[PDB]
């Protein structure tokens, strides 16, 4: 009762097994203040106590799992940290008990703010995939990795058998496909998340988790293996996956520089040689432009949308996993997860069919069985396709390359088509470039920084932190000064595609110079839209509006764009 | 007791700063 | 009563948030602010998801202890100020309100109730029948218009705060050697400042700002508002003032300056207004005007 042991009096384990020693009274109150004496004394090498200081900002967010991590735990007072491993259940009910006395140390009547904190354990020495879990594991702490392949929704559960309740949820977690071995199926498990933890992780993600292995008896188990077999589940603990004003002040000393937005641009795919003009729409369709809306009879997308049609082998499929890698978030061919991101479709009637509500909205709409719903869909399309067999015919406008409607090549912003074309040089250029690329990766820290300043003119670390950080901060505007000879260019434009009998130029085509100018403005951090900017998104869509065309509308319509074509 | 005083330091640094 | 910007309406979290002296105090126009807040009600006991409710439907228990939450917790952030006395009215069942809370209603209701020489008489004219519109809600017969006064006045305090913050991140307060400078060139609606009133409250913002940001030099301060209608600058000269808890009083002396610069200068400018702190000057004479007023020993 009244007497304690001390630290080296539990160096050895007196009774017949470590659970009915840790809960023996003697022994369970000199861990407990075991426990608060290491949470209020533990310090960084410069003092400055981490604990302290979490247990701080514990109530500056009003919350209720304090987090400890297991190295701090084993540099000292070592034993406490083996019975934790080998007795969880026990140990993390007294180190509960021991948080909260902490906790009102710094925050007296917190309990008010919620009556019980839950200690999360961090970085357990040792990983196991769902391979090695044996019987042995039972009832241990175990740490585990791997893809959520579904999840529940979320209940309430009693938590006492005056009532009280808690949060529930239910994970299944598979295994990583880069970790099974070859010609073996993945291996299932599934997660019991309870109060704090729920909805901390969505399908398809990649996880890591802390939590103690548990079973219990299952009649139809028992019943179809006609043997006396037990079911397991894991509990979880804890589950696991910004700039400063530096990264703020070198984006914009790169921003100040010349040439900034060709540097980007060159950047853009540094495996795949040649195609600039690819890589500057992909660069465009990446950073885009800004949504506006009228109430007044009118909306404008801020995405941009850009279609590439491909002869067979001409990089295609390349660019698109470059850009799945590149971008923030992305779908890979389902619109609903694209939401706010880029779209990618690299080949191809109901598919086309959401497709064309897809583009004539920014948001979808369904109903069934008399059920009504809406999603959204807000995101920038870029798609890829084959001409109309086994090689484009130049001699002839676009729609006979194509298997699409007509408003699809209206609504797409920016077309283009790559061809294999014949010369020595460029094959002799592809060709050396090529083995270069294929000696540089052979799997035969200097040599990798050689490598990477080689490889491209930015490092593509910082340009992902800077087109995030363009996307959230930037949004420019139009300068009204230059906006008549935009509309003297457009009516230009007009009068010269009708007097040689073109399918003629139109507002989406305005418009999309426009967003466009928009996009190349936030390339550069810019604010406002400059001339040259117009000027740009003018060559694009003007470029990209004659090469839809047959071969002697082309000549004619070349030989007068040649004041926008290449000069301005 | 001096070995908790960091403790106490980061919880009075609320009162100073 | 407590210097807590209109605590019966809205919730205690906007009442805190919002108060002129609260900012002054724990400096809420960054990051390291707000978190003392958030530090303080996470103390005092109170769940911060109960403290943004709104007040009236708040948990009877927690408005009965309040009153004795505020002398354990206030002293620890050098915040005891706060507590005073006030007077406070009610009738039959319709609930209580406090003096300091109705006048800023009325305030409220004053500043928003609904060539150059036609626009100037078109806009004095209507700053006229918000005195009508705020004359009618001086009657208990007419509790309807002053809740909307109420619900203006809690808009009129968003749109001030939000254009502070911006002029201290920006630093656009220029430090000069005799007085405090500050202009707005541009804003997110700067149409609010047209009116005296609502100019005014800005100062009176800033003002706390700068009395508690430093011990040192007590100064005046002058702040201006361009208008891309007429092309002209308001301007108002400003005291300084002696913290709450603290002795003859200072004087304005912004008025014989502005008369004296008025009566030698080129600049074309306006005297009308009773307040004789407060001018008007055409957008490129702004400059000259403040150089011949630096220059002069009447400051
Ligand atoms: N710079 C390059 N230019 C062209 N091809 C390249 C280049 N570098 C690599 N390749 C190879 O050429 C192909 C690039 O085009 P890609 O579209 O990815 O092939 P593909 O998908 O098989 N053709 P397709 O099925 O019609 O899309 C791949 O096989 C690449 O390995
Ligand atoms: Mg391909």
């Amino acid at each position: 009762l009244r007497e304690e042991l001390t630290l080296e009096s539990l160096s050895n384990v007196k009774a017949n097994s470590y659970s009915e020693w840790i809960t023996q009274p003697n022994v369970s109150r000199t861990i407990a203040r075991e426990l608060k004496s290491f949470l209020l004394e533990y310090t960084d090498e410069t003092g400055r106590s981490v604990y302290g200081a979490r247990i701080r900002t514990l109530g500056e967010m009003n919350s209720e799992s304090l987090e400890v991590n297991y190295r701090h735990l084993a540099e000292s007072k070592a034993i406490l940290a083996l019975f934790l491993a080998k007795c969880p259940e026990e140990m993390l009910k007294i180190f509960d008990l021991v948080a909260m006395e902490a906790t009102e140390l710094h925050y007296p009547d917190y309990a008010r703010i919620h009556s019980e904190i839950h200690v999360r354990i961090s970085d357990f020495p040792t990983i196991y995939s769902l391979r090695e879990l044996r019987e042995s594991n039972l009832s241990s702490l175990v740490r585990v990795t791997g893809v959520v392949t579904r999840r529940t929704g979320v209940f309430p559960q009693l938590k006492y058998v005056k009532t009280v309740y808690r949060n529930y949820q239910r994970v299944t977690l598979q295994e990583a496909p880069g970790t099974v071995p070859p010609g073996r199926l993945p291996r299932h498990r599934e997660v019991i998340l309870l109060a704090d933890l729920v909805d901390v992780s969505k399908p398809g993600e990649e996880v890591e988790v802390t939590g103690i292995y548990k079973n219990n008896y299952d009649g139809n188990l028992n019943a179809k293996n006609g043997f006396p077999v037990f079911a397991t589940i894991i509990e979880a603990n804890s589950i696991k996956r910004s700039w400063t004003e530096e990264e703020e002040r070198e984006f914009r000393k790169i921003s100040r520089d010349r040439g900034i937005i060709d540097k980007i641009i060159s950047s853009m795919a540094p495996s795949i040689y040649g195609h600039r003009d690819i890589k500057t729409a992909v660069a465009c369709s990446l950073f885009g432009g800004v949504p506006k809306n009228v109430n007044g009879k009118h909306s404008i997308r801020g995405d941009i949308n850009v279609l590439l049609l491909g002869d067979p082998g001409t990089a295609k499929s390349q660019i698109l996993k470059y850009v799945e890698k590149t971008a923030h978030r992305a779908v890979f061919a389902a619109l609903v997860l694209a939401d706010k991101g880029v779209c990618l479709i690299d080949e191809f009637d109901q598919d086309r069919t959401s497709i064309h509500e897809a583009m004539e909205q920014q948001s979808i709409s369904i109903s069934k069985a008399g059920i009504v719903t809406t999603l959204q869909a807000r995101c920038s399309i870029i798609a890829a396709a084959n001409p109309n067999g086994g090689r484009y015919n130049s001699t002839l406008p676009l729609a006979q390359n194509v298997s699409l409607t007509e408003p699809i090549l209206s609504r797409f912003d920016i077309l283009c088509v790559v061809r294999d074309l014949v010369d020595e040089e460029a094959d002799e250029r592809l060709a050396t470039f090529v083995v270069d690329s294929h000696v540089r990766s052979h799997p035969e820290l200097q040599r990798q920084r050689k490598k990477e300043e080689e490889i491209s003119p930015i490092p593509q670390e910082l340009l992902m932190k800077y087109i995030h950080y363009a996307r959230t901060k930037i949004y420019p505007k139009l300068h009204q000064m230059d906006m008549d000879k935009v509309s003297r260019v457009y009516a230009d434009l007009r009068r010269e595609s009708i007097s040689t009998g073109s399918f003629p130029i139109t507002v989406r085509h305005l418009e999309s110079i426009l967003r466009i100018a928009e996009s190349f403005a936030k390339m550069r951090l810019s604010e406002f839209v400059s001339s040259y900017d117009l000027d740009r998104a003018i060559k694009v869509v003007v470029d990209s509006f004659v090469d839809a065309q047959k071969v002697s509308v082309r000549r004619q319509l070349r030989r007068s764009f040649a004041i926008y074509t290449l000069g301005h | 007791n001096p070995k908790s005083s960091a403790f106490f330091e980061s919880m009075v640094e609320d009162i100073i700063e | 009563d407590y210097y807590l910007f209109l605590l019966r309406h809205s919730s205690l979290y906007d009442s805190f948030y919002y108060s002129n002296y609260v900012n002054a105090k724990l400096s809420l126009w960054n990051e390291n602010g707000k978190k003392r807040l958030h530090k303080m009600f996470a103390r005092m006991g109170i769940p911060l998801s109960t403290a943004q409710e709104t007040w009236l439907y708040m948990d009877h228990s927690i408005k009965r202890e309040l009153g004795i939450i505020f002398d354990k917790n206030l002293d620890r952030y050098g915040l005891q100020d706060i507590i005073r006395d006030g007077f406070v009215r009610t009738l039959g069942y319709r609930g209580s309100i406090s003096a300091s809370e109705f006048v800023e209603a009325l305030t409220a209701l004053l500043e928003v109730g609904n060539n150059s020489a036609q626009k100037l008489t078109n806009l004095r004219k209507r700053w006229v029948s918000n005195f009508w519109l705020s004359w009618d809600a001086l009657d208990d017969r007419k509790v309807e218009l002053l809740n909307r006064g109420i619900q203006l006045a809690q808009d009129l305090q968003r749109a001030i705060f939000n254009t502070g913050v911006a002029i201290l991140e920006k630093k656009l307060i220029k430090h000069l050697r005799i007085y405090r400078l500050c202009v707005l060139q541009d804003g997110p609606d700067l149409d609010l400042y047209r009116n005296p009133l609502t100019l005014l409250r800005l100062g009176n913002w800033l003002i706390e700002c700068c009395a508690e940001s430093e011990d040192k030099q007590l100064l005046p301060m002058v702040l201006a508002s361009i208008d891309e209608n007429t092309d002209t600058y308001l301007v108002a000269g400003l005291t300084p003032r002696y913290p709450r808890g603290l002795k003859k009083p200072i004087l304005n002396n912004f008025s014989m300056a502005f008369q004296q610069i008025t009566a030698e200068t080129d600049a074309k400018v306006r005297i009308d207004n009773f307040e004789s702190s407060i001018i008007e000057i055409r957008r490129e004479d702004l400059s000259p005007f403040l150089e011949k007023l630096t220059l002069s020993g009447l400051l």
